[PDB]
RNA sequence: UUGGAAAAGAUUAGCAUGGCCCCUGCGCAAGGAUGAC
RNA sequence: AGCUUUGCGCAGUGGCAGUAUCGUAGCCAAUGAGGUCUAUCCGAGGCGCGAUUUGCUAAUUGAAAACUUCCCAAUA
């Protein structure tokens, strides 16, 4: 399916990066078939239209558009990154590396948490936000 | 224009690509310096392995596929599960196609005999029940007024 | 009701309260070092509080009120949450921050002389808070200010023909492998000086020689709990500094002092000459009890802490 | 909830109904496997455990809705002459008890304010202070000191549901999430809950002042599970001979569940029951308080065969019912010797003679709202005779 | 649109 | 319904008038003393009543 | 006059306007009764 | 010509303002909303959703809480 606009070179990710100006671009850089691709993107789909008024998604397809792999180090299977005003925003969020999620989390509201805060911090002029959770331990017992 | 044209700058090695044994995914040769010569060095290394494989294939790709067809007869996959239904909906006129909607709008009946059990059951409880002397009850609309006279 | 009750085989009206803990309060506070003991591991000493009796804290305040009611997003939701998760990390850094608790990782926070043993982003935050705006630079101007004040007040009297203030790098006040001179007394006639002695030492051994020039330096610590004794640190540090080699003094006698902003200590190490120990001492007791960078220092711990008395 | 689209045509949803079944079939599938998993002890963040319930509160709630409509059409599962068995039982347990039955509510009560006190302190005290409450929450503290301001009205409108209302709103369900398993919960509407806390209070004063109860019927007021425990041990050790074992005696002791106790309570015969103790008015609205709606987020379906437990009252008809089940496992010999004389009832584990004692093979019981802890005493014969039967 | 990754996701799985 | 974009205009630019209705309502006068204060010294009530 | 050197703005409080209402005055629309050789 | 009424708006005094003041784009409504009194009787909006403009001043925190080159020594 995947109902989220996709990205295919290079030039459409570097103007839509600098197509929204009140809003945060969201970019999913990685392969629909790999599975934690799949969990973000329907995590994401379930958020698409509840971020609408600040944020938006756009999907990258490494293999499809393989420039960004050198400069942004998308070694891993999937990377989430953060821009608002050409500038990218670093995300705190205690795995060591703040520039990318590189994780797919099953809650959307952790998201739309994330997204938010990356918003606030973004429109107040900070190029570094901390995340209002800490990701290094899965809460898991 | 390359990714820098817009003004960005950085902050297949893909783990995808990358397997723990044998190392990165894809062949270091894949294009060079091919000719006839190169091309009659693979023919013969292919068939040195093809006559390698020799040793056990007919036993090996027998096996191979009695295990693959076993599978696939076991565990359909869903595409195959749904492939019915796909060529089933292929006959549909296209003006049906437009007229889908969205989302924003002999026999016997089970209850009778139940009804009836239950009810005889009933009658049966309130005839036992009627050489039952001491109960007690009110009269409803009585006490209703009552308690309607009572209001200050 | 969606709460599960633990107590649900009695009521506390009915059945009255068949258990008592207060003894076991009491034995808690005994076993765990008694009240003082147990406040030797929180920073109760850097608040300068002169009793604990009459003190209070303040649950759910904050800096903005603690802001409870509100149409707040659940991420600020989280984060007044956590709040008094840095409030009880401020409370217990000095005995969580050592390095006895975590091996390795001894990185000096920014600009301040104090180590962050283990990456404690609440602890660093709260720190970050409370020296913001070059507290520890400040505290260490005021303090040798107030000193030279006070040997200015008392020039004549112990033969000091002036002081000095030296030319003091920003980072010597949280410069913790080297140091430098902070103050310089300059003579009309020999000072002869005395054999090493701690602040406390009422009897000191002379020594055999004089100068003309004597060095007064002043090192800020914060000390975690295994080492907040301020007499060994300032023994060490005196006898590091004077024989080290990226550390120049102007001459081979003089004191240093060494003060515990975590536990409000001070100790003093150095070479002395007559008439300087008392003075040292009431400069030292004025500045522990009347410094503004100091008063500072204690006013925004104990916001900090939310703890008021 | 049915699903028809009517422009759609029958091609794409047939298509469409292979997939939902499909993905039914796995949800449930992975729904029970995550259960296991969970139940079992293994790691699990909070995501997984809050989808879980979700998951399986739409299962149970299908099931549940499956076996009422279950009753409903193989009907009452009691047989008739089953019913009138238990019934006759019942009314010769009471008459032999000589019971009067409580009376309805009366509207001079002389105890009447102290019960809605006592009903409005447990509804406030159900709400622990957490500065955070819905809509529903908050009405029902509004109507709670409403209620606690004027009693007189309280009570005449409280009475005036008892002797009409039949007809009653939705009840919210939601399942407390105990890893080994679910237990419902039951959201009842605040004006329904004062009505339900009143008459509760009132039905337990009125039951414990006519000795309706047995002693045998846990858990008692008096005693928590401990001394419960205490007293059972010590009634075991105080029997005559009780550890003699040289002429071949042999003491036994079964504890038992009763199970499926609370689904499985014919609410006709529920309420024929109740009105031999109670006002027929009361047993009526007792019955017809149980008949309602059971409601999810989006699912709901009409509870019919089975109790609620989320009824305030609903704690009275468990100690009732129950006790009708003990007058067949004891039998209405036993249980009055056990019980006692109506002039003198006798406490928990004693008897009025050691010859009454050791007249029956039944030495001791001892029912919790469910479990039946029953000891008994046989000597070699009574044993050998029991294991030939 | 949906058809084109759609045709994407079918032949890489 | 989409939710809405979060943003941070000034809170307040006057005060007094029907501002101090507004907190009535919600943020009233409390007693704001011994009800967010802890007694660092001592205990009150039980130990562990909680 | 002269010589010399070079928090992307927070938080709380009060007053007035705006909002609503009685009354007053005025304007306007539509009138009501009535006086005068 | 004097006088007066209803409605309306401007201006002003006084008063009210969270059982208060509105929007409502949702629905219903004089072709009747809502009624336990007076019921062969009364006659208006009602129900859900969502809110509670601008200027001045003061105070607190902070090193600095924002209006257009500042500092140091000496004489006049």
């Amino acid at each position: 399916s995947y109902m989220l606009p996709h990205l295919h070179n290079g030039w459409q990710v570097d103007q839509a990066i600098l197509s929204e100006e009140d809003r945060v671009v969201v970019i999913r850089f990685g392969h629909d078939w790999d599975p934690t691709c799949m969990k973000m993107d329907e995590v994401l789909y379930s958020i698409a239209e509840k971020v609408k008024n600040f944020a938006v998604i756009y999907l990258v397809d490494i293999t499809e558009v393989p420039d960004f792999n050198k400069m942004y180090e998308l070694y891993d299977p999937c990377t989430v990154m953060f821009f608002f005003r050409n500038k990218h925003i670093m995300i705190d969020l205690g795995t060591g590396n703040n520039n990318k999620i590189n994780w797919a989390m099953e809650d959307k509201q952790e998201m739309v948490d994330i997204i938010e805060t990356v918003y606030r911090g973004a429109r107040k002029g900070r190029g570094l936000v901390v995340s209002p959770k800490d990701y290094s331990t899965k809460y898991r017992y | 224009v390359p990714g820098l044209g817009r003004g960005a700058t950085g902050f297949d090695l893909n783990d995808t690509n990358y397997d723990e044994f044998n190392g990165y995914a894809g062949s270091l040769f894949s294009s060079g310096p091919y000719e006839k010569d190169d091309e009659e060095a693979d023919a013969i290394y292919a068939a040195l392995d093809k006559r390698m494989d020799e040793r056990r294939k007919e036993r090996r790709e027998q096996r191979e596929k009695e295990e693959i067809e076993k599978y696939r007869m076991e565990r359909p996959k869903i595409q195959q599960q749904f492939s019915d239904l796909k060529r089933k909906l292929a006959e549909v006129t296209e003006e049906e196609w437009l007229s889908i909607p969205e989302v924003g709008d002999g026999e016997l009946d089970m209850r009778k005999i139940g009804q009836a059990r239950n009810t005889l059951m009933d009658m049966r409880l309130s005839q036992v029940s009627d050489s039952v002397s001491g109960q007690t009850v009110v009269d409803p609309k009585g006490y209703l007024t009552d308690l309607n006279s009572m209001i200050p | 009701v969606l709460k599960q009750n633990p107590f649900w085989w009695t009521h506390q009206r009915h059945d009255g309260k068949l258990w008592n803990l207060n003894n076991y309060r009491t034995d808690m506070i005994q076993a765990l070092g008694g009240v003082e003991g147990i406040l030797e591991h929180t920073l109760f000493k850097g608040t300068y509080f002169p009793t604990w009796e009459g003190l209070f804290w303040e649950k759910a305040s904050g800096f903005e009120e603690s802001m409870k009611w509100k149409k707040l997003t659940n991420a600020q939701r989280s984060g007044l949450n956590q709040i008094p998760n840095r409030r009880f990390t401020l409370w217990w850094s000095p005995t969580i921050n050592r390095a006895n608790v975590y091996v390795g990782f001894q990185v000096q926070l920014d600009l301040t002389g104090i180590f962050m043993h283990g990456k404690i982003p609440t602890l660093k935050i709260s720190l970050i808070q409370i020296f913001r705006a070059h507290l520890w630079q400040k505290i260490h101007e005021s303090i040798v200010m107030d000193l030279c004040q006070v040997f200015d007040q008392e020039l004549d009297a112990l033969e000091i023909e002036t002081v000095q203030k030296e030319t003091i790098h920003p980072r010597k006040s949280y410069k913790m492998n080297s140091s430098c001179a902070d103050i310089l007394l300059f003579a009309s006639y020999k000072w002869n000086v005395s054999r090493p002695s701690l602040l406390a030492d009422s009897k000191d051994v002379m020594d055999s020689t004089t100068t003309q020039k004597y060095w007064i330096d002043i090192q800020l610590r914060w000390g975690d709990y295994d080492s907040h004794d301020i007499e060994r640190y300032a023994r060490a540090k005196f006898l590091d500094y004077t024989t080290d080699n990226m550390s120049i003094y102007p001459s081979p006698t003089g004191v240093l002092i060494a003060i515990d902003l975590a536990y409000n200590l001070h100790s003093a190490y150095g070479n002395w000459f007559p008439g300087s120990k008392p003075l040292i001492q009431q400069a030292m007791a004025k500045i522990m009890k009347a410094n503004p960078a100091l008063y500072v220092l204690r006013e925004r711990i104990r916001k900090g802490l939310q703890l008021y008395s | 909830i049915p699903w028809k689209v009517p422009g759609l045509p029958t091609p794409i949803e047939n298509m469409i109904l292979r997939y939902v079944k499909a993905k039914a079939d796995w949800w449930t599938n992975t729904a029970h496997y995550n259960r296991e998993r969970i139940r079992r002890g293994a790691t699990v963040d909070k995501t997984v455990c809050k989808k879980n319930l979700g998951r399986l509160t739409r299962l149970y709630l299908k099931a549940e809705q499956e076996r009422q409509h279950n009753y409903l059409k193989d009907g009452p599962y009691i047989t008739a002459e089953e019913a009138v068995a238990v019934y006759t039982t019942t009314v010769h347990w009471l008459e032999s008890r000589r019971f009067s039955p409580i009376p309805f509510p009366p509207l001079s009560y002389k105890h009447d304010t102290k019960l809605l006190i006592l009903a409005l302190e447990r509804l406030k005290e159900a709400y622990s202070v957490k500065s955070r409450l819905n809509q529903s929450q908050r009405e029902e503290l509004g109507l709670i000191e409403q209620a606690y301001d004027n009693p007189h009205e309280a009570l005449s409108r409280i009475k005036r549901h008892l002797l009409t209302q039949r007809a009653f709103k939705e009840v919210g369900i939601e399942f407390m999430d105990l890893y080994s398993h679910l237990v419902p919960v039951y959201d009842v509407e605040p004006l329904e809950k004062i009505t339900d806390a009143y008459l509760d209070q009132y039905l337990w004063y009125e039951a414990d002042k006519r000795r309706l109860f047995p002693p045998w019927i846990k858990p008692a007021d008096t005693e928590p599970p401990p001394l419960l425990v205490y007293k059972w041990c010590q009634g075991i050790n105080n029997l005559q001979d009780v550890w003699e074992t040289s002429e071949g005696e042999c003491n036994v002791m079964l504890e038992s569940r009763f199970e499926k106790m609370y689904e499985k309570i014919d609410l006709t015969l529920l309420n024929r029951l109740l009105r031999l103790i109670v006002d027929h008015n009361i047993a009526d609205y007792m019955t017809a308080k149980n008949n309602v709606v059971i409601n999810y987020k989006d699912m709901n379906h009409t509870n019919s065969y089975g109790i609620i437990r989320g009824l305030q009252f609903a704690s009275f008809i468990v100690q009732y019912y129950g006790l009708v089940m003990d007058l067949l496992v004891l039998g209405l010999h036993r249980a009055s010797e056990m019980a006692g004389p109506p002039q003198m009832p006798n406490d928990f584990l004693s008897f009025q003679d050691i010859a009454t004692e050791a007249a029956h093979p039944i030495r001791l019981f001892c029912r919790y709202i469910d479990r039946i802890h029953i000891f008994f005493r046989f000597t070699a014969d009574e044993a050998r005779d029991l294991i030939q039967r | 649109d949906i058809e084109s990754s759609l045709k994407q996701l079918a032949e890489r799985r | 319904k989409p939710l809405p974009a979060p943003l941070d205009g000034q809170r307040k630019k006057r005060g007094g008038r029907r501002y101090r209705k507004m907190k009535e309502r919600l943020g009233l006068t409390e007693i704001r003393k011994q009800a967010n204060r802890m007694s660092f010294g001592e205990i009150e009530e039980d130990a562990y009543q909680e």
